RNA sequence: CUGGAGCGUCGGGCCCAUACCCGGCCGUCGCCGGCAGUCGAGAGUGGACGGGAGCGGCGGGGGCGGCGCGCGCGCGCGCCCGCCCCCGGAGCCCCGCGGACGCUACGCCGCGACGAGUAGGAGGGCCGCUGCGGUGAGCCUUGAAGCCUAGGGCGCGGGCCCG
RNA sequence: UACCCACCCGACCCGUCUUGAAACACGGACCAAGGAGUCUAACACGUGCGCGAGUCGGGGGCUCGCACGAAAGCCGCCGUG
RNA sequence: AGAGGGCGUGAAACCGUUAAGAGGUAAACGGGUGGGGUCCGCGCAGUCCGCCCGGAGGAUUCAACCCGGCGGCGGGUCCGGCCGUGUCGGCGGCCCGGCGGAUCUUUCCCGCGCGGGGGACCGUCCCCCGACCGGCGACCGGCCGCCGCCGGGCGCAUUUCCA
């Protein structure tokens, strides 16, 4: 029963799934992040049938639901103490993430201060 | 000075529950011609048909002046003295269509478009169909919807026409203001025909779907509204 | 001026902040850290500030003086507020408004001390 | 190959430039270089004209 | 600076701004402004007309120091001198006239250019135009030579 | 299925200016203000010019200003420069002025002012007269760069007569293959 | 497969594309766009201020009507005379006395409209690598980089962020 | 969203030269690491900023053991061009 | 020592075995679901919170009011003074105000017609005081109006805390 939000959309998203590149599959000196194919006759560009979908723009999304996590409190990186207090006001909105190299001692001092003003945190129990 | 104003200001206000009266009820006398001639211009031609046969004698009606011209056919694969006309009749995307004025020029444009096209002399409740349901004027330049007719005075006013039923003489009855009347009127977005074509591609007189169709356009047109 | 020093403060600026898509003001006074004209504390010569009293309890509300500003240590002045809620933010109000000064504020400076308060007091179950 | 309206040129580097190029990172250490000389020459000659005859 | 170039736009760009047809090959014309008379000629013929040629007379070894000599239109003498010599003057009232070295500010010649203001001038210089005289002399005053 | 060329659509006129100079970004600023609202075209017109280039504003000469101020109807108003006034060394009779410009280039600041004439910048204008009542736009000749003797049909075609770019003129500098009609032909 | 699932000429009915319609959402261009603190929706002025007076008025077209009318001028109150008074208060859909939460004034908002692509261009890249000047009372032996993760996520994605 | 698996529809291997490639054209076993539009001079247009009938830049000078410095500052130089 | 003498870290191809699931159209891929797992959120009710209000319990001092003090804000009389913009006056700095000018005098002085210096001139920049005006974020003093804090008064149908 957590830091509910001042507002919870519906978050839609129109496709859920990644983007491997063409042929990330059969050879592993190919990671799966985007390259866009360039072949004169590769089958991919040409946009052609029960292939790989390429990364357009109008397949993107929602201004409002965008950029937002499934509770509704976008990020912030919380890197140390002094940062969480620039979200004292924009508590309700969006959230802090505390950041992975943050020690085990302050990673503690940084949770408690958010809970004592109410800005949920997402990694709030993580060290330990 | 506050209660010579406020008398001062709510005058304005009533002197619009005037306006917007008189105005709102000068559209709906307006209208009544709108019965009245639209029944009258029936009837005498009938009268007169009716005339002639009880002599051994005989009509020919006049002439359509207005003939709205449907696009069937798509946009690749096309010549260019026809690309153009299509583009004159502001017929640019598939299977849409506008009102046009048949002329001896016009009537020749659609010619030379014909194996593209689909006109025919529409009916009443054609153009009632489609400028009430799909008639969009154009307002700074813009497909914006005609949903209260302070937008067709907004751009029409100066022609005596004020709203959406005093366009519609100017639709069929030509008018002096066709032109005008029929370029605020954004070309009318038509949806594929429900029950479908019989042959897009040749005339209609032999089966087909293209050119002229005398009248039987009023088929064509309930079956795309 | 103020609209002028903006313009040099608009990006550069040590208490600026942009990660992760927000930007953000993390300077003495202004009221929720944000990139601004309005809430911005420094550029500008008539500012209010909220923040926590130095004794755990309570609220200061900062006034920029306009005095003599270029003048940074008697430029702007504070005022502690131990009081109970209410009085608390009408103090605040009636600090700000039917005092005309920047009457924007206002607001952000009662849901900043209304945030204050609640910050401090018997924290969690 | 020229391609519509510049000048002609005929830039020297047909030759090899390379090779022989004096690059000039002396020039401030040699402004020193010099400095010393006017004045040590001045001091060596006290009481003498610096600039010379 | 590296960073603001086409070049990083170009990567995963095969060819590279460059055509996959016809490649960038090495040098396909010729090496400079060489196919002058051929072949390059369309260029050389309709946007430097006049290269390919000789004309005129040589005059070989040549000094410009023997052939210095600047111009000054009569449009700024009314500078050359400080303009309180000016506005000292045009009143007065004994016909003054100061006296202006074209010599002195830097030039081997003085020409008729522009309108003169009316006042009366002496201008020391070399090698007059005719118009330059014949303004000087008209809005009044005169023109004094030197070698 | 729509068939228009989508060719030239987008139209390319300068929407900000494209300087990061605060106080052109900042006058700028200021009609957006006033061109939004007044009825007045002037500011619209001068926003259009704060927002031009350097290049494309050229400079006003003082003597050039004399001329467009003296002719009949034009006395009692503001010169206006979306640029800067510059001398006119061969020119002498300055009338009393009252100009507007970004820049003045200080020598004829001094020339103005000494005539008792008066200088206003691009705000101080603003509150004089923000509608642009009584006010004379000018621009500098932008057919004066050096630059657009270059341009037009080509030299070496017919009777089209077009400064050539020549590293050094001369006698030997492009007189000859098309120039002299007794060598080659002439153009 | 055979009075056929063959071939002529014809009906209805139905099936389906990235095509058209309506809607949803994400691009771009334009709107002489609005929005940097103001009235006002075929907007068809507003205001002094005087002299005179009042139920006057502006006693004009089957126009069907557009520019003049039936929510008021004057009036309720103070009592034929005065008023017709102040937002630090009218109580507010208009508010011009001061202005978004919204106004990173290269921010945000509404309209419409549109976004096949090799070569190429151009733009945009809180896309990515390494170096330095600034700056982040950045982080760090209470564990950095890398590395590893069928540990939650986010961007359309470069990647990015978290276990 | 990702792993395995299952199904239904789709579906040829990329790169390249190429009027036309899945090619019964060529490169390509796989993986790591390295790897290809760079610098300078000269033009030219476009644009940014300074000053403006000028404006500069050196090369020289005057001011450093430099920590920063082989910097910065300044010069009828400043115009000998 | 999962830093062991070619020893920091210690990837991928590659191979080592443990677990799960599959397996006649070579694998591998796109779209759509379904089953299962490893994990990840939870809930041993997630009934999510925040105002305001009414009611019933329980508890501190107030809030409303003045009075003493302190500190702001705003107003103006520009009242008084200080400040600067535009104008005028002082020709008053002008030699006790400089610097620029090929302006002018070798009536001057020094040094050798020239150089240096002095003296006259214009353009510039300072004092005196007087007058008008922007009276300007540039104050500072009094008078005011308002706010806030502190300290006094006010003991409880008030004003808070809690459930
Ligand atoms: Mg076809
Ligand atoms: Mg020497
Ligand atoms: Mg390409
Ligand atoms: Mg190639
Ligand atoms: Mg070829
Ligand atoms: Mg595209
Ligand atoms: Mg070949
Ligand atoms: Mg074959
Ligand atoms: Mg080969
Ligand atoms: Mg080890
Ligand atoms: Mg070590
Ligand atoms: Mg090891
Ligand atoms: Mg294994
Ligand atoms: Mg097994």
């Amino acid at each position: 029963a957590a830091l509910r939000p001042l507002v919870k959309p519906k978050i839609v998203k129109k496709r859920t799934k990644k983007f491997i590149r063409h042929q990330s599959d059969r050879y592993v000196k190919i990671k799966r992040n985007w390259r866009k194919p360039r072949g004169i006759d590769n089958r991919v560009r040409r946009r052609f049938k029960g292939q790989i979908l390429m990364p357009n723009i109008g397949y993107g999304s929602n201004k409002k639901t965008k950029h937002m996590l499934p509770s509704g409190f976008r990020k912030f990186l919380v890197h140390n103490v002094k940062e969480l207090e620039v979200l004292l006001m924009c508590n309700k909105s969006y959230c802090a993430e505390i950041a992975h190299n943050v020690s085990s001692k302050n990673r503690k001092a940084i949770v408690e201060r958010a809970a004592q003003l109410a800005i949920r945190v997402t990694n709030p129990n993580a060290r330990l | 000075n506050f209660a010579e104003l406020k008398i001062k200001r709510l005058r304005k206000k009533f002197a619009q529950k005037m306006l917007r009266k008189a105005r709102r009820k000068l559209i709906y006398e307006k209208a009544k011609h709108y019965h009245k001639e639209y029944r009258q211009m029936y009837r005498t031609e009938i009268r007169m048909a009716r005339m002639a046969r009880k002599a051994g004698n005989f009509y020919v009606p006049a002439e359509p002046k207005l003939a709205f011209v449907i696009r069937i056919r798509g946009i690749n694969g096309v010549s260019p003295k026809v690309r153009k006309v299509l583009q004159l009749l502001r017929l640019r995307q598939i299977f849409n269509g506008t009102f046009v004025k048949l002329n001896k020029a016009s009537i020749n444009m659609l010619r030379i478009v014909e194996p593209y096209i689909a006109w025919g002399y529409p009916n009443l409740k054609s153009v009632n169909e489609l400028i009430y349901k799909r008639g969009y004027g154009k307002i700074n330049k813009k497909r914006i919807a005609l949903t209260d007719n302070a937008l067709i005075a907004r751009s029409l006013g100066k022609y005596g026409i004020i709203c959406m039923e005093d366009l519609i003489h100017e639709i069929y009855t030509v008018g002096k203001r066709f032109k005008e009347a029929n370029n605020f009127l954004w070309p009318f977005k038509l949806s594929s025909p429900r029950g479908g074509m019989k042959k897009k591609t040749t005339h209609f007189v032999e089966g087909g779907d293209a050119g002229n169709r005398e009248d039987q356009i009023n088929r064509l047109i309930r079956r795309m509204n | 001026s103020a609209h002028l020093q903006w313009m040099v403060v608009r990006n550069c600026s040590s208490f600026l902040i942009k990660r992760n898509k927000q930007t953000y003001s993390t300077e003495p006074n202004n009221l929720k850290a944000r990139n601004s004209f309005r809430y911005n504390g420094l550029i500008h010569h008539k500012t209010v500030g909220v923040e926590p009293a130095a004794d755990g309890k309570g609220v200061v509300v900062v006034i920029k003086r306009r005095s003599g500003q270029r003048k940074p240590a008697t430029s702007y002045v504070r005022t502690t507020i131990n009081k109970n809620a209410r009085a608390t933010l009408s103090s605040i109000r009636h600090m700000i408004r039917k005092n005309k000064y920047r009457p924007d504020l206002r607001m952000a400076a009662i849901r900043r001390a209304s945030a204050i308060l609640r910050s401090q007091k018997p924290v969690m179950v | 190959a020229p391609s519509r309206n510049g000048m002609i040129l005929k830039p020297h580097f047909h030759k090899d430039w390379q090779r022989r190029v004096a690059t000039w990172f002396n020039q401030p250490a040699r402004k020193i270089r010099r400095r010393k000389a006017r004045q040590a020459k001045a001091r060596r000659i006290a009481p003498r004209p610096a600039s010379g005859p | 600076p590296s960073r603001l170039r086409k070049t990083r736009k170009l990567r995963g760009h095969v060819s590279h701004g460059h055509g996959r047809i016809g490649k960038h090959r090495k040098h396909p014309g010729g090496r400079g402004n060489a196919g002058g008379m051929h072949h390059h000629r369309i260029n050389f013929d309709k946007y430097h007309p006049g290269y390919f040629g000789k004309v005129g007379m040589r005059h070989y070894h040549l000094k410009r120091n023997q052939s210095f000599c600047p111009t000054v239109n009569l449009d700024k003498l009314w500078t050359l001198v400080s303009e309180q010599t000016r506005i000292n003057a045009a009143k007065n009232k004994t016909g003054a006239a100061p006296i202006i070295d074209v010599v002195r500010s830097g030039y081997y010649k003085v020409l008729g250019k522009g309108k003169l203001p009316k006042q009366p001038v002496i201008v020391k210089a070399k090698f007059f135009s005719r118009r330059a005289e014949e303004k000087i002399k008209g809005v009044g005053g005169a023109c004094v030579l030197v070698a | 299925g729509v068939d228009i060329r989508h060719n030239k659509d987008r139209k390319v006129r300068r929407k900000e200016p494209k300087s990061q100079d605060i106080y052109l970004r900042l006058l700028v600023k200021l009609y957006r203000f006033l061109a939004r609202r007044t009825n007045s075209t002037f500011n619209q017109v001068v926003l259009k010019r704060l927002f031009m280039s350097r290049t494309n504003r050229p400079p006003l000469s003082l003597s050039r200003m004399i001329r467009k101020m003296k002719l009949p109807g034009r006395e009692g108003k503001t010169a206006v420069v979306v640029g800067t006034i510059t001398d006119d060394v061969r020119v002498q009779e300055v009338p009393k002025l009252k100009v507007c410009a970004l820049r003045v280039s200080s020598r004829a600041r001094s020339r103005i002012l000494k005539a008792g004439g008066k200088i206003l910048t691009f705000d101080q204008l603003a509150l004089d007269s923000p509608k642009g009542c009584g006010t004379v736009l000018l621009s500098g000749p932008r057919k004066g760069r050096e630059v657009y003797r270059h341009f037009g049909k080509a030299p070496g075609t017919p009777h089209s007569h077009t400064k050539p770019y020549v590293r050094s003129k001369g006698r030997k500098f492009e007189r000859a293959r098309g120039r002299r009609a007794s060598r080659g032909y002439k153009n």
